């Protein structure tokens, strides 16, 4: 099991703890502080919810997470079928072990505690000097806003449905409830092209005018509805406005070079997410050591 | 020594947070009396020192005082808004220190009103002082009286509320000794806002008198020992303020009070706990639990501080890296430089 | 230099002149330190006593 | 009603125009009065073989 290349766990390790926190990360952190227009406020509402996660719940979250991936590793090579030549006898000692070992496992105490300080200085950094670096952020932000956004778009379609044309093609008729939201969600539309920069947040006097609309074309829909599609809507529209702020973002590493604060191509996010890139590269390699070396004695010893 | 810096963290803490917010989560000592039940005698008893006003069955305290016992080489008290000291080791500065108290309760007193909400921190010095942070109400008062204002009643029962709102504070009830639990609103009050009783401390006065008045043993062991009364107490204390006069030595009291308690049959017959009697006793055990909450709290509040600390700074290098923060008569003086250069430039 | 002495002398006009996010934040920091300074005088003394 | 009101600003200020409340209001009258006398003319023409 330590015959293998580093490579291989760095990518795993990589890969498995970016899923386990990409939704906290972004939803509970960035969504909040995305809302607001001053960049100064923004940054500062970043650095206070990653203190706060880091301090508590990081260090779990990476041993949780470094365990996993030694466990599956260690019981697939456990119970990997050896083609016809596999014996069968000793596979149900090797289960009973493993599951007895597993309890008995236990990580170091010590290592939440350093590794707190090691991420908390890696993350301190804010000066990206390889363009290269920069390139590599912005492609990390398209995998992960593609994700988000194909996720928004399935909910869409549930809500809507296919397209005129594509339910055309696929003979597929809406429902009664699907047209009333396709209908609610081309109010919302000229809403959101007229006020481009409208808040998140809903007010009652909006819900009127809308339902007044609504009733204009002879629809009848309750306010907790409009709401709901609104919060779609506008999270669709949100990452499509990250998306068009990625590709302006793509040229402006030059403007960046020179410390133009006051050009208004202000790559807070792209910093933010190379940050993070390059944290997570610094645990899965600082994970992958202490596996290599830390735990393998304890593994033999509770043998 | 210490508690000095306590007092002082927790007067600069309320003029920074005008709200108990923060306030309220600091250990504190709240002391509510009634009309001629010794208040301030047990106060005085504490503070080895009679310091406030005295009156023959007058409210003298028509302002809350924030009286702080200290380490000093000295037994004086010193105002926080004066440097001019007092000894406390005189009698005359003794009169003296009362009357200037007298003053500033009216002094304070705002217009429309006999009793002001505002409090003075006053800091007690002596040698062998327990270290811990007092607080002075006025009586509690069944009937209005008609020199006072009409909401004075209203002000003491508000204070009194937003002392106990902290719910570290440690609640400490003044009653006398010859009057019944049912025929006195504040110790009603205070089960009521602690159901818990996790933080209550009562303490009954004239304890000698009530002895001279033939009580009824199994109720003053029902109190001693929380059993007539519903609430459950860390303990009870009693302690005697003398003859009532207004007159009489601390020392003089506190020696009877010794002396009193030796001879009393009650004691001796194993009635009431030898331990849950005396000043000194009731004393060292406020001091030691009022110590280890706020060691546990001012923990907490230091990291909080710190933290909070770091994000203004944070925030600052985000909005202003390159420039230097400077307080109001600072700026004012840059202010004038920039102008002094306009007018030559 | 008239005019400057006798604003210097009242600190409420200054109050009512001086408002802004860099006045607040600057006087908040300079309360919340000087607390903290006291609040680590206070720890330190006390630990120090055992 | 003033809801009403509040719909109509919005869909001027989607036209960059800024118009004060007393000013629909004077408009909505006059319109309502055209609009129903071009009614009772369309009852006039039903009604005149009723």
């Amino acid at each position: 099991l330590s015959q293998v290349t580093p490579k291989h766990w760095e990518e795993i390790l990589q890969q498995s703890l970016w899923e386990r926190v990409s939704t906290h990360v972004i939803e509970n952190i960035y969504l909040p502080a995305a809302q607001t227009m001053n960049s100064g406020t923004f940054n500062t509402t970043v650095d206070i919810k990653l203190k706060q996660w880091t301090d508590k719940q990081l260090p779990n979250k990476a041993v949780e997470v470094a365990w996993e991936t030694l466990q599956e590793e260690f019981s697939r090579f456990m119970t990997e079928p050896k083609g016809k030549e596999h014996d069968d006898i000793f596979d149900k000692l090797k289960e009973a072990v493993k599951e007895e070992s597993i309890k008995r496992h236990k990580w170091n105490d010590f290592a939440e505690d350093s590794l707190r300080v090691i991420q908390h200085n890696a993350l301190e950094d804010r000066s990206i000097s390889d363009k290269q670096q920069w390139d590599a952020a912005i492609y990390f932000m398209e995998e992960a806003l593609q994700a988000r956004l194909k996720d928004t778009e399935n909910a869409i379609e549930n809500m809507v449905g296919p397209d005129w044309k594509k339910r055309w093609l696929y003979w597929k008729n809406r429902t009664q409830e699907q047209c009333v939201h396709n209908e609610t969600k081309n109010e919302l539309e000229k809403m959101l092209k007229c006020n481009e920069e409208h808040p998140a947040y809903l007010a009652s006097d909006e819900i009127t005018t809308v339902r007044k609309n609504l009733e204009s074309r002879g629809v009848e829909v309750d306010p907790s509805l409009i709401k709901d599609t609104w919060h779609q809507v506008y999270r669709r529209h949100f990452l499509k406005t990250a998306l068009n702020h990625c590709n302006l973002c793509r040229r402006g590493f030059y403007y960046y070079q020179r410390h133009f604060v006051d050009s208004e191509l202000e790559c807070n996010d792209v910093v933010l997410f190379w940050r993070i890139q390059r944290m997570l590269a610094i645990t899965a390699n600082t994970l992958r050591q202490q596996l290599t070396n830390t735990e393998v004695r304890r593994l033999e010893k509770n043998v | 020594s210490l508690i000095d810096m306590y007092s002082e963290v927790l007067d600069v803490l309320s003029d920074y947070d005008a709200s108990y917010n923060t306030q309220d989560h600091l250990p504190r000592v709240v002391v509510v009396g009634d009309q001629s039940a010794g208040k301030t005698s047990v106060l005085e008893m504490i503070a080895q020192a009679r310091i406030f006003p005295r009156g023959s069955g007058e409210m003298m305290t028509r302002s809350p005082v924030k009286v702080t016992l200290s380490e000093g080489p000295h037994h004086v008290a010193l105002f926080k808004d004066s440097s001019r000291e007092f000894d406390l080791t005189k009698e005359e500065d003794l009169a003296a220190l009362r009357h200037e108290i007298e003053l500033r309760m009216r002094k304070n007193v705002k217009e429309g009103c006999t009793v002001s909400p505002e409090t003075i921190s006053l800091n007690v010095k002596g040698p062998g002082l327990q270290r811990m942070v007092l607080v002075d109400l006025p009586g509690v008062i069944n009937t209005v009286t008609s020199g006072m204002a009409p909401d004075t009643k209203e002000t003491i029962f508000s204070i009194s509320k937003a002392y106990m709102q902290n719910p570290n504070a440690i609640i400490l009830c003044i009653q006398d000794g010859s009057v019944d639990a049912e025929r006195s609103i504040v110790t009603d009050l205070v089960s009521q806002m602690d159901p818990h009783g996790r933080r209550t401390i009562f303490v009954l006065t004239k304890v000698d008198l009530a002895e001279k008045n033939v009580a009824s043993p199994s109720r003053i062991q029902q109190i001693i020992e929380g059993k007539l009364f519903p609430m459950k107490a860390l303990g009870y204390f009693a302690v005697v303020t003398g003859k009532g006069n207004s007159s009489e030595s601390i020392e003089a009291i506190r020696e009877y009070e010794e002396e009193f308690f030796q001879n009393s049959k009650l004691l001796k017959t194993s009635m009431l706990k030898a331990h849950q009697v005396t000043t000194r006793n009731l004393s060292l055990a406020v001091s030691d639990c009022f110590w280890k909450m706020v060691r546990e709290s001012v923990e907490q509040q230091a990291d909080s501080f710190k933290a909070t600390r770091f994000n203004l700074e944070t925030e600052w290098k985000n909005n202003y890296p390159r420039l230097r923060e400077l307080d109001r008569n600072e700026l004012f003086e840059k202010a004038k430089n920039e102008i002094l250069d306009e007018v030559i430039s | 230099k008239e005019v400057l002495e006798d604003f210097a002398e009242d600190g409420e006009k200054k109050i009512k002149l001086l408002t802004g996010k860099r006045v607040q934040l600057a006087e908040d920091l300079k309360k919340v330190r000087e607390i903290q300074e006291k609040l680590d005088a206070f720890i330190e003394a006390l630990h120090q006593e055992k």
